[PDB]
């Protein structure tokens, strides 16, 4: 089937202001909450920031996450598929810790049906994806200082590996004078990168394990 | 083969 060239879902209206997680390691919650949030303005029109902390203080054992210390965007949905729902993110704020969970169904912004995985490092399926569902959930090798050191253009890093450490959000793909990229949503504020985004090299090779382990979830 | 999205 034909695909469009480029995709920018900011320009549909499906993504939320860039957040800043501070230190604690909550990037998953962020990708999930992301990903979740373009599904919410898809079916209802509205764009509605959802709680990370919700996950972070909520999804935890059972899910196999540890809050502040790292989780899994996958399993965060199957959190809101199991709990029949997500807080906003101004009901339930970030405070960037380890939280007991404070879940209130009065304050459900969202809810999430199923998710679906993505195969391994296959970026054709990838792009589709990201064309025709939305934006999709993903891990990178952030380990590397040229990742946070970043400032614009298309990221390209030799010493990257496919070994995913840090939630994401593709909202988007194109291509800069002919070097094709993802554009990434991170959660490290608006002074990372280009206004909070990465463009990361796209079909090199599952660079930095982009296409490691894709997820989306559906409402 | 998935890592927690920890070492961080």
């Amino acid at each position: 089937r034909i695909l469009p060239d480029s995709v920018d879902w900011r320009e549909k209206g499906c993504v939320t202001e860039v957040k800043y997680q501070g230190s604690c390691g909550a990037c998953w919650a962020f990708s999930a909450v992301g990903a979740l949030e373009a599904q919410l303005k898809l079916k209802t029109g509205k764009l509605v920031s959802l709680s990370a902390q919700n996950l972070v203080d909520c999804s935890t054992e059972k899910y196999g996450n540890k809050g502040c210390n790292g989780g899994f965007m996958t399993t965060a949905f199957q959190y809101i598929i199991d709990n029949k729902g997500i807080d906003s993110d101004a009901s339930y704020p970030y405070k960037a810790m380890d939280q007991k969970c404070q879940y209130d169904s009065k304050y459900r912004a969202a809810t999430c049906s199923k998710y679906t995985e993505l195969p391994y490092g296959r970026e054709d399926v990838l792009k589709e994806a990201v064309a025709n569902k939305g934006p999709v959930s993903v891990g990178v090798d952030a380990r590397h200082p040229s990742f946070f050191l970043y400032r614009s253009g298309v990221y390209y890093e030799p010493s990257c590996t496919q070994n995913v450490n840090h939630g994401v959000l593709v909202v988007g793909y194109g291509d800069l004078n002919g070097k094709e990229y993802w554009l990434v949503k991170n959660s490290w504020g608006h002074n990372f990168g280009e206004e909070g985004y990465i463009r990361m090299a796209r079909n090199k090779g599952n660079h930095c394990g982009i296409a490691s382990f894709p997820s989306y979830p559906e409402i | 083969a998935k890592h927690r999205m920890v070492m961080w």
